[PDB]
C-alpha cells in the first residue's frame, strides 16, 4: 500500500460527499497511457475497456480514439498545444527625442 | 507616491546660505 | 555617496593630471619644433 | 540628497581646485590668483555668465576637458536629486 | 433550431427587397455562407412584433453547415422572440418553476438543437443535456481607456508662490551688497544686470567681489536643480487611475455612484455572481442598473455613462480588437465553456460530440477563429 | 540675432558674445528663462517617459513560424518527439514539420535547462504541464502567450464506462463545484508557481 | 535620461509581504530559512497540509 495524494484525490475526496461510496485505486505497470496497437488498448484505456476499472480519472488527455470507445464527463483542467516564450526585457524602440 | 514641493527645510537652507554670505561680506569688509 | 563617485572622481582626476603632463611635455617638444 | 558621508566630496572639489590653480601657475611659461579660480568655478557648472577665457592659447583648451567631468557630476546629482524624492 | 443575437457570433441584418441579401466575401476571397433566418422585426418589446425573414450569420453558421453536411441536417435557424438566454422567474403562482427565453422554447418541444453560445451551468445542465463546448474562455471587465494627458497644470510652484518673491529680493539684496563691497574696494544697473545674466546667460558682465561671486555661482544652480526634481516628480506618476486587477479589486467590493457597473439581465453571468453569496451589497447597486441587450450596454459604456460592463471576455475582447476605445481589464475569474441545448431523449448526442471534436482537431476552429474572431488589434 | 537665439535656447554654447546690446538687449534676455524652463521640462519628460513587447506569435498560424528565412536569427522550436504534438502537427502543418525535426529534445528538464541558456526560442508541450514550468520556474523568465490562443485546446475530465449509471451525476458535481468555487482554494497552493510578471 | 532611469531602482530586493510570498512558496538553496523545534510553530504549519 502508498500514500495517496494529489489534485485529482482531492476531487475525488470533494466528489465522495455525493457518492459515498468505497474507492480502490489502482496503478498500471504497462506503458502509462497506451493507444490502439493489434486493437490491443493499453494503460487506463485498456484497463477500463476489460471492465477492470468503472471508473478511471487519471488526468488522462482527449482524443479522437477515447470518445468512441469510453465516455468522459465535463473537463475541469485546461489543456492543449501551448507556445512558452521567453520574457523580452523593455528597451527604448520608439523613436527618441521624436513624438513619443 | 508622493509628489510634494520645496518645503520648510529649503527656506532653511536658503536661510544657512545667506547667513554664510553675509558672513563672508563682514569679514571682508572688516579686513 | 560611496565607491561610484568617488572611483568616477579617481578616474577623471588621474585621466585629467595625466593628460596635462603629457600635454605639457607635447606642447614644450612642439615649440622645440616650430623654433628648430 | 547626495553625498552621504558629506565629509570627502566637500574637499574633493577643493583639493582639486586648488590643484587646477597650481598646474595653471605652472603653465607660465592670465593672473593665476584672479583668473584660474573664477575659471574653475564658473566651468564646474553652465550657469555661468561672466565667462572669458582667451589668455589661454593652447595650454587651457586642454584643461577645458574638465567641464566633461563637470557636466556629468551635475547630470548624476540632478538625477539622484530627482530620484530620491 | 433558435439562436440569439450576438455581434462577434451572429451578425443578424435586414434582407433586401428580392427576399435575400448581398453576396460578399471575406479578406481571403471566399464566398461568406448566408441563411435566411426568422424573427421579430423589432428586438425591443412593446412594438408591432412581425416575424419578418431576416439574413444572419457569423461564426456558428459554419459549424451548423458543416455539421448539416457531416449528419444529413436541414436546420432552420430561428431568432429569439425574447431576446434573453432564459432561467427561472416569478410569476403568478410563485411555486412553479418554469423557464422563459430560449430555454424555455427548447424545453417547449418547438426547438429541437440550439447552436449559440451559452455558458454551462449546473441548473441549465440538471434539465437540457449539453454537448462539448466550441472552446474555453472565462469572463472579463471591459472600462475605457482615453489617450493620457499631462494633468501638470502647476506651471509655478505648486504651493507658496512667495518663492518668486524671494528670489527676487535675494537678487536685489546681493545686487545692492555687491555695490557696497565695489563702493568699498558698478553705478546704476550693471550689478543687476550681471545678478539677471548670470542666472540668464547671455553674457553679461575686489576679494570680496570675489566670494560674493562664488556664492552667487553656487546658490545658482540651486534653483534650476530644484525645479527639475520637481518637474520629474510630478512626471513620474500615472495619470489615469489604476486599471481593473480583476474580481479581487478593493474598489469593485465598494460600490458607489461615481463608478457604476452592472450586469445585463438573469443570463449565467448572473447566476455566478448569486452563487457565492458573501457580496450582499453588491446586488444592491447592481439591479440597478440593468439593460436589455449587450449591444445596448456596449453603447451606454462608448457614450460615457457606465464605467465598466461585464460579460463573456469572447465577446469584449472582438470589440476591443475592432473598435480601438475600449480594453479588458483583468487576467481571467470564474473560467467556463459554452454547449449545445439539447433534450436528454435526443439521440444526436454520440454524432454530435464526435463531429465537433473531429472539426476541432482538424484545425477547422483555428480557421474560424483567425476569419472572424481573429482581427487586426490595436 | 539667429545666433544669440539659438544659442540661448541652451545653456551649452561657447560661441556667446552679447556686448553690442547696451539696454534693450539686456530685457530680451529674459527669454532664456522660458528656455532653460523648456529644456528642463523636456528632460524631465525624456527621463520620464521610459521607464518599461511580450508575446507578437499570437497562434501558429502566423507567418513567423512559417516563415524562419524572414529573420537572421534562425528559429529554433521545440516538441518532445513520440508524442501527441507530432501527430497534431502532421495533419494541420506538413511542411512546418520538416523544419520542425532538426530540433529535438529527450526531456522537459532539457528544454527547461535549454530556454534558461537561450538556445531555444520557444517551445511548445502540453499546456498545463507549460504553465506549471513557467510558474515554478526560477526568473519568472518563462511565460505562455496568453489566453484563447492555444491551438487545439482540450480538457482531461474523468473517464466513465459506456452507459454507466455514474455520468448523471457525475457532470452535475462537478458542474456545482467549478460553480460554487471551489477551485479557487485548489489553484492558489497546488499550481500557482508566481502568476505575476510586470 | 539613462542616469535617471538607472536610479529609479530598489538596489535592495523587495521584502517579504506575506506568508503568500511567491519567493517563499518555492524552496530553494539560496534563501533558506527555516523555524527551530517542534514547537507551536511548527504545529501551525503542518496544520495546513498544502
Ligand atoms: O493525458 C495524457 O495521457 C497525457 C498525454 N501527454 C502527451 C504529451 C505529448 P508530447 O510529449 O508533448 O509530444 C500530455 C499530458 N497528458
Ligand atoms: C442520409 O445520408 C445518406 C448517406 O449515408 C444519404 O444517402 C441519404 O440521402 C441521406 N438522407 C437525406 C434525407 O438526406
Ligand atoms: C448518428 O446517429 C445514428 C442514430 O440516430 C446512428 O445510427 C449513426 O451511426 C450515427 N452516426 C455515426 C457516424 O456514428
Ligand atoms: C522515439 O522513438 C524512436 C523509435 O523509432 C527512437 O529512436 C527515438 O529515440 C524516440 N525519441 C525519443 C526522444 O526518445
Amino acid at each position: 500500500k502508498k500514500c495517496c495524494k494529489g489534485f485529482c484525490i482531492d476531487i475525488l475526496k470533494k466528489l465522495s460527499r455525493t457518492v459515498k461510496f468505497t474507492y480502490d485505486l489502482y496503478l498500471v505497470t504497462n506503458g502509462k497511457h497506451g493507444k490502439k496497437v493489434n486493437n490491443v488498448w493499453n494503460g487506463m484505456i485498456g484497463e477500463v475497456v476489460y471492465q477492470r476499472a468503472v471508473m478511471a480519472v487519471g488526468s488522462l488527455t482527449i482524443n479522437e480514439e477515447r470518445s468512441e470507445v469510453v465516455d468522459f464527463s465535463v473537463p475541469f483542467v485546461e489543456t492543449g498545444i501551448s507556445v512558452m516564450v521567453s520574457r523580452s526585457n523593455g528597451t527604448v524602440s520608439p523613436s527618441a527625442f521624436l513624438e513619443p | 507616491v508622493m509628489s510634494s514641493q520645496l518645503d520648510i527645510d529649503n527656506m532653511a537652507g536658503v536661510f544657512y546660505m545667506l547667513a554664510a554670505a553675509m558672513a563672508l561680506s563682514l569679514i571682508t569688509f572688516i579686513w | 555617496t560611496f565607491e561610484n563617485m568617488a572611483g568616477v572622481f579617481m578616474l577623471v582626476a588621474g585621466g585629467i593630471v595625466a593628460g596635462i603632463f603629457l600635454i605639457f611635455i607635447e606642447i614644450a617638444y612642439k615649440r622645440h619644433k616650430d623654433a628648430r | 540628497f547626495s553625498a552621504s558621508v558629506w565629509v570627502m566630496m566637500f574637499v574633493m572639489l577643493l583639493i582639486v581646485s586648488a590643484i587646477a590653480v597650481f598646474v595653471f601657475e605652472y603653465f607660465s611659461p592670465s593672473f593665476t590668483i584672479g583668473k584660474a579660480i573664477w575659471l574653475l568655478w564658473g566651468l564646474v557648472f553652465n550657469n555661468s555668465v561672466p565667462v572669458q577665457n582667451p589668455k589661454g592659447t593652447t595650454s587651457k583648451i586642454m584643461v577645458s576637458v574638465w567641464a566633461f567631468f563637470a557636466v556629468i557630476f551635475l547630470a548624476s546629482y540632478t538625477a539622484n536629486l530627482a530620484a530620491f524624492m | 433550431i433558435v439562436t440569439i443575437h450576438q455581434e462577434p457570433f451572429v451578425y443578424v441584418k435586414p434582407t433586401l427587397s428580392d427576399g435575400t441579401c448581398k453576396e460578399e466575401f471575406t479578406v481571403n476571397g471566399d464566398p461568406v455562407k448566408k441563411v435566411i433566418c426568422t424573427g421579430p422585426n423589432d428586438t425591443s418589446p412593446g412594438s408591432p412584433r412581425h416575424t419578418v425573414p431576416q439574413c444572419c450569420y457569423g461564426f456558428c453558421i459554419d459549424l451548423l453547415i458543416k455539421l448539416a453536411r457531416t449528419m444529413n441536417f436541414t436546420y432552420e435557424v430561428h431568432l429569439v422572440a425574447d431576446g434573453k438566454f432564459g432561467t427561472q422567474e416569478r410569476v403568478n403562482n410563485s411555486n412553479k418553476k418554469e423557464w422563459n427565453g430560449m430555454m424555455g422554447e427548447l424545453l417547449s418541444g418547438q426547438a429541437d438543437m440550439i447552436v449559440a453560445p451559452l455558458t454551462i451551468n449546473n441548473e441549465r445542465a440538471q434539465y437540457i443535456e449539453f454537448s462539448k463546448p466550441f472552446k474555453y474562455q472565462g469572463l472579463t471587465i471591459l472600462v475605457k481607456k482615453e489617450i493620457p494627458r499631462s494633468t501638470l497644470d502647476s506651471f509655478m510652484q505648486p504651493f507658496q508662490s512667495t518663492l518668486w518673491l524671494l528670489v527676487g529680493l535675494s537678487v536685489h539684496v546681493v545686487a545692492v551688497m555687491l555695490y557696497l563691497l565695489d563702493r568699498f574696494s558698478l553705478t546704476l544697473s550693471s550689478a543687476m544686470w550681471f545678478s539677471w545674466g548670470v542666472l540668464l546667460n547671455s553674457g553679461i558682465g575686489s576679494f570680496s567681489a570675489r566670494i560674493l561671486g562664488m556664492v552667487w555661482a553656487g546658490f545658482a544652480m540651486i534653483i534650476v536643480a530644484s525645479y527639475t526634481a520637481n518637474l520629474a516628480a510630478f512626471l513620474v506618476l500615472d495619470r489615469p487611475e489604476e486599471r481593473i486587477t480583476g474580481i479581487n479589486d478593493p474598489r469593485l467590493r465598494n460600490p458607489s455612484d461615481k463608478f457604476i457597473y452592472a450586469t445585463v439581465k438573469q443570463s449565467s453571468v448572473d447566476i455566478y455572481f448569486r452563487r457565492q453569496v458573501c457580496l450582499s451589497t453588491m446586488y444592491r447597486h447592481m439591479e440597478k442598473h440593468n439593460y436589455e441587450s449587450a449591444a445596448e450596454a456596449i453603447q451606454a459604456v462608448r457614450d460615457n455613462k457606465l464605467h465598466a460592463f461585464i460579460w463573456d471576455s469572447a465577446v469584449l475582447e472582438f470589440e476591443a480588437s475592432q473598435k480601438c476605445d475600449l480594453v479588458t481589464t483583468g487576467e481571467l475569474f470564474f473560467r467556463s465553456g459554452f454547449g449545445i441545448g439539447m433534450r436528454k431523449d435526443s439521440p444526436w448526442k454520440q454524432n454530435v460530440s464526435l463531429s465537433i471534436l473531429k472539426s476541432h482537431e482538424n484545425g477547422f476552429m483555428e480557421d474560424l477563429d483567425k476569419t472572424w474572431v481573429r482581427y487586426q488589434e490595436c | 540675432a539667429i545666433w544669440l537665439l539659438w544659442g540661448l535656447v541652451f545653456n551649452n554654447s561657447v560661441p556667446v558674445q552679447n556686448p553690442k546690446g547696451t539696454t534693450s538687449k539686456i530685457m530680451v534676455s529674459v527669454w532664456a528663462f522660458f528656455a532653460v524652463i523648456f529644456l528642463a521640462s523636456y528632460t524631465a519628460n525624456l527621463a520620464a517617459f521610459m521607464i518599461q513587447f511580450v508575446d507578437q506569435v499570437t497562434g501558429l498560424s502566423d507567418k513567423k513560424f512559417q516563415r524562419p528565412h524572414d529573420y537572421s536569427p534562425p528559429f529554433r522550436f521545440g516538441t518532445v518527439p513520440n508524442g501527441s504534438t507530432e501527430r497534431n502537427i502532421r495533419n494541420n502543418y506538413p511542411y512546418m514539420h520538416q523544419y520542425m525535426t532538426k530540433f529535438n529534445q529527450k526531456g522537459v528538464e532539457d528544454a527547461l535547462v535549454s530556454l534558461k541558456t537561450g538556445k531555444l526560442d520557444a517551445f511548445i508541450y502540453d499546456a498545463a504541464v507549460l504553465n506549471y514550468k513557467a510558474g515554478r520556474d526560477e526568473g519568472c523568465k518563462l511565460v505562455t502567450i496568453g489566453s484563447g490562443y492555444i491551438f487545439a485546446t482540450t480538457g482531461y475530465g474523468i473517464a466513465l464506462q459506456k452507459g454507466s449509471p455514474w455520468k448523471r451525476q457525475i457532470d452535475l458535481a462537478l458542474l456545482q463545484f467549478v460553480g460554487d468555487g471551489e477551485m479557487e482554494e485548489l489553484e492558489t497552493c497546488w499550481l500557482t508557481g508566481i502568476c505575476h510578471n510586470e
